[PDB]
């Protein structure tokens, strides 16, 4: 029932600036605070901002005073997190928070009942670059898949026949190279017999370098 | 600043056993203890909140208990789908704090590995570099031993490993041993060999190819 | 599946005006919505005031709580469809779980 | 009246294994009855356990009261019908006005 | 034995007025205070537990109050269907003991009698007596005086009235006059006359019948 | 849903006896206690009898003890009152009450959550009698009725057309004459237009004379 939906993440450069938004639906948010969450890579989670129902009050955690503004509208059901300043330590997933739906929202002290999906903000100089998609051809119960080379930032996300083929997968987790770029492996058994009457596609998606790729993988 | 610190940091548990966290705070909180699980590339899920109650959606076998700086979760019988990080959270001062994640895994029988060995694309050859992927399928436990061999050479400096988060339903692992070579040094050669070692296997396993063919 | 035109008791119902939720403990507020589309058209969702609970003085003991009591209602929505809503109806006052290693 | 086939979130219960029943100041019992002409197949009531409220100690306070939490339920038996449920019960002060 | 005292013993209020019961005991009997109420010839039904606990069906207006020997039953708004015998009960004390009841009425506005006559029956006078039946239908207040005449001789010590309780929905009162002689006298005298005085009549109203006809 | 049903009242000369029942229904019979509740005529209610759930323990007041005795049939679901050496004050309404279901049975403190409809015991050497029904015949909105004459004991019923006819119905207080036999009136007010196609019945039961009457009246 209760959604809450992120977005407006993304690579920016040191000093940047970046609004982060949330999407609630399923209660009423004009009656509850609300609060981000932060969470870098490999790390735990990390309390960043809270405002209240009617927006009055905003507190902020020390790393980030001065430099990060939570807002809400009430109206288009929106939470709001502007970023400026922009240091590499602000790396980290960011999620939308809210409250249990059968508490006052008055009360301060209240947890987190309901979390948004998580937008990543990747914070570098760097310059976006694309991945490469090389087949990983079944040498002739079989094995095939794709190479996903040589791409900054994350994420990538890899899909099997648009969704269809979905057992049997595994999408292992980006490595750093010597390059300092990323590569994965996505890898996927399935029947030596259907070799020859089905078609087995990768759908990789690289939305930071808008580089979308449909590499068929087929034997030699 | 509250600061939580959470015992174990990880643990491994098979399924069916009774697992334990324990979440100590430097101060009182005063019930306000909360806990939340994180399962991997998902956002946190509550599962306890002031100390000992659910949410609706909880399964039974996790509770809470706990008083003042001494809080505790406990999984009456670990099942596969448990594997996870879990959160302690105490919003009794203003800067609201975790813990630093524990980190439990799902203790289950050895399982060996499928292997197989990947040459590299041609149409990656196009770019002056070369990648052999080797691949290990569905074992367990995580620790296993990959040399690669071009020729009968071991080599040392020129792969990296990558292993799948443990599987929710088996519990198992997989992993990808990559090999990067300059399309020079791939075409000198013509034997490569990526060679296996797990505690599930009578005798190390070895799958190779050869330029071609 | 045929609905019989006909419903029991549909004149018995409970006063939520009784401020047995403000004489508790473990006080709450109410919240309604109405809707057309369902039977019966309004629900009342009961929201726990504190996290501790109150005394006779009025004086707030956050050693113990006031937790939701939650109940799957039935509701029937339209062409009629049946639906199971959770309601809130009410809070108590509890006392956490201690073990004995404090 | 036609009634659709299929019960939106039919997977989905309210779990008492919890011993809030037994935690609470104003602590209650359940009891449970199965009726095969109908849905829910089983109701559940609770009565309230004492006539006053239990402090740390364990004692009985009669300054206070547990009274039952009550909610009209709608169960079919196929026809409509309406059941008073006892979900359980809260500590109160009476009024002195 | 715990004796409690309810005060008053009677009360009259108009529609929408606020009415207040008190009832006092010996000892204090702490939280262990009820409500019942009793309407004519019905059982008693349970109002109020536990001091200020109302049953599910209780309507809003009825409301609870008191301590350990002081305790109150107020209607907020009283209406028609609220006329009854109030009564309070503790179960503290083993001898479980009631007040003696506080009986509730409605003051309304006069409304006047209906007024009828009833002849007696063939099928009486065969068993050689003979009742004449006045009847006064809907009238407020209670008080109404009725006289009978036979051939305008003003009658005596030979009658006796029976009257309703209030009705529960209009508030007034009715009343039955019957006037009892001998199947003799009856039949000697020819004018049959009821005639009743009240507040809400102008002048007083003679029914009247001759026998016969 | 709670259902008590008395049954056994009825007249009964001083030194009789006479038993009481109260079918239960609606409830866990077997996890409550039950009492008894008497009201003579015209006064205030008073507790008679209290028994527990299993049945061990029975309590009563002072004035009947030695002579009432109060039982249960957890298996017929039935209360009863065994009443000896019956005396004038014993003249009352006896109701059969309930706890209520929302409390647990094992406490003892409860209060009367449902009552029964209640009996009459009427302790008297006098003997039964049933009345005489006389029509009120309509004196050409016009009022009739029944006249209920000489009877005893109570009480007496009055219906119109077999619990068809209600509005404006009149049944009044029987009062006690000289002779010491009871007689009441029961009257009703309609449209004088109805008066001719319309039939008006009178329904009497006075169930201590085993006397049933259904008289028409008619102008
Ligand atoms: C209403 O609830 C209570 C407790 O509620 C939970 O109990 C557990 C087992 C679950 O079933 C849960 O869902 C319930 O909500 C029930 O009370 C328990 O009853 C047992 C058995 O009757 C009690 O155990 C003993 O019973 C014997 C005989 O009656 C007594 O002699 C014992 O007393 C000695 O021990 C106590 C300390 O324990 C001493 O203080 C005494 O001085 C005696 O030396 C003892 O009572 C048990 O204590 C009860 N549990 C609790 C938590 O009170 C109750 O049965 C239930 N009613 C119904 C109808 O289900
Ligand atoms: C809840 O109830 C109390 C009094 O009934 C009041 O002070 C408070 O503001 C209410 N809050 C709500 C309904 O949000």
């Amino acid at each position: 029932e209760v959604q809450l939906v992120e977005s407006g993440g993304g690579l920016v450069q040191p000093g940047g600036s970046l609004r982060l938004s949330c999407a609630a639906s399923g209660f009423t948010f004009s009656d509850y605070n609300m609060a981000w969450v932060r969470q870098a890579p490999g790390k735990g989670l990390e309390w960043v901002a809270t405002i209240t129902y009617e927006g009055r009050n905003t507190y902020y955690r020390d790393s980030v005073k001065g430099r990060f503004t939570i807002s809400r509208d009430n109206a288009k059901n929106s939470l709001y997190l502007q970023m400026n300043s922009l240091r590499a330590e602000d790396t980290a997933v960011y999620y939308c928070a809210s409250p249990p739906q059968y508490y006052e929202g008055s009360i301060y002290r209240l947890w987190f009942a309901h979390w948004g999906q998580g937008t990543l903000v990747t914070v570098s100089s760097a310059s976006t670059k694309g991945p490469s998609v090389f087949p990983l051809a079944p040498s002739s119960t079989a094995a095939l898949g794709c190479l996903v080379k040589d791409y900054f930032p994350e994420p990538v996300t890899v899909s099997w026949n648009s969704g269809a083929l979905t057992s049997g997968v595994h999408t292992f987790p980006a490595v750093l190279q010597s390059s300092g770029l990323y590569s994965l492996s996505s890898v996927v058994t399935v029947p030596s017999s259907s070799l020859g009457t089905q078609t087995y596609i990768c759908n990789v998606n690289h939305k930071p370098s808008n580089t979308k790729v449909d590499k068929k993988v087929e034997p030699k | 600043a509250i600061q939580l610190t959470q015992s174990p940091s990880s643990l491994s548990a098979s399924v069916g056993d009774r697992v334990t966290i324990t979440c100590r705070a430097d101060e009182s909180v005063r019930t306000l203890m909360h806990w939340y699980q994180q399962k991997p590339g998902k956002a946190p899920k509550l599962l306890i909140y002031l100390v000992s109650n659910s949410e609706i959606g909880v399964p039974d076998r996790f509770s809470g208990s706990g008083s003042g700086t001494d809080f505790r979760l406990t999984i009456s019988s670990l099942q596969p789908e448990d594997f996870a990080t879990y959160y302690c959270q105490q919003t009794w001062s203003d800067p609201w704090t975790f813990g630093q994640g524990t980190k439990v895994e799902i203790k289950r029988t050895v399982a060996a590995p499928s292997v197989f060995i990947f040459p590299p694309s041609d149409e990656q050859l196009k770019s002056g570099t070369a990648s052999v992927v080797c691949l290990l399928n569905n074992f367990y436990p995580r620790e296993a031993k990959v040399q690669w061999k071009v020729d009968n050479a071991l080599q040392s400096g020129n792969s990296q490993e990558s292993v799948t988060e443990q599987d929710s339903k088996d519990s198992t692992y997989s992993l990808s041993s990559t090999l990067t070579l300059s399309k020079a040094d791939y075409e000198k050669h013509k034997v490569y060999a990526c060679e296996v070692t797990h505690q599930g296997l009578s005798s190390p396993v070895t799958k190779s190819f050869n330029r071609g063919e | 599946m045929k609905l019989d035109i006909g419903i029991i008791n549909e004149n018995q119902r409970v006063s939520m005006s009784r401020n047995i939720e403000s004489r508790s403990t473990s006080p709450w507020n109410y919240t309604v919505t109405w809707d057309p589309n369902r039977y019966p058209s309004e629900v009342v969702q009961a929201q726990c005031r504190n996290l501790g609970c109150i005394n006779a003085q009025g004086k707030e003991d956050i050693s113990m709580n006031s937790v939701p009591i939650q109940q799957e209602t039935l509701v029937v929505r339209r062409s009629f469809q049946l639906e199971k809503v959770l309601v809130t109806v009410g809070c108590t006052c509890v006392t956490p779980v201690i073990h004995h290693v404090q």
